[PDB]
């Protein structure tokens, strides 16, 4: 696959894609 | 964090899996 | 605000907008 | 859960807010 | 809730979310 | 251009692309 | 209306253009 | 306008309701 | 219609919109 | 990665994320 | 094809990768 | 390419059709 900049809603879209059913956490403060 | 890893820098799909549950 | 009918990635989008810098967790059943 | 409820029924931004960190 | 930068299609997505059934106007010229 | 089958936010997206700087109004029934 | 037509049937960018400002 | 309010600056979800019909 | 900046996933969304059934190629290297 | 159920523009989005700088072709039946 | 399969059934990112350039 | 035409510069919907199959 590739490496792109994934920001904002696009990041969370990517997480949704990658993780799907497993779910994910989006935690920008870290 | 994910934002530094993936937005600020670049990350792979594999790296994005780090943030799955 | 109105009630929402949100499937798939649209939910993750709505969560992203609603939570912002707080982030969120996406936890589907599975 | 919230994922299933929003999709099969409806849900509110106020319910969605409970999933914020 | 939060305050983020909402631009472009992301703005109109947010408007769709917030307003839904009521509808909205997206009028960038003002 | 082709004919479009556009529900929910996908319509608002299509309106955004089609209208651009003109903006648009989204007016559902309801 | 346009919202219902695009979703239940189909619609054109040319029809969508009528909703521009 | 909305773009200055919400894109240029930041706006809340509540502010975004200003642009509902 | 209009002319906007269409980048990234937004470009490919626009291509999907314009082309639909015909399909398209998204080939950033050129 | 998980299996994906992707219709319409969501497929083009997934292709975009998966392919990145390589780009892709979207070729529906038709 | 991939477009129909992903939508009517399911598909993998690995299958989607075959459509990269 | 499309990115220079449409992202770097601006392009119309009509120009975007150049990239249909
Ligand atoms: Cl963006
Ligand atoms: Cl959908
Ligand atoms: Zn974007
Ligand atoms: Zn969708």
């Amino acid at each position: 696959f590739v490496n792109q900049h994934l920001c904002g809603s696009h990041l969370v879209e990517a997480l949704y894609l990658v993780c799907g059913e497993r779910g994910f956490f989006y935690t920008p403060k870290t | 964090g994910i934002v530094e890893q993936c937005c600020t820098s670049i990350c792979s799909l594999y790296q994005l899996e780090n943030y799955c549950n």
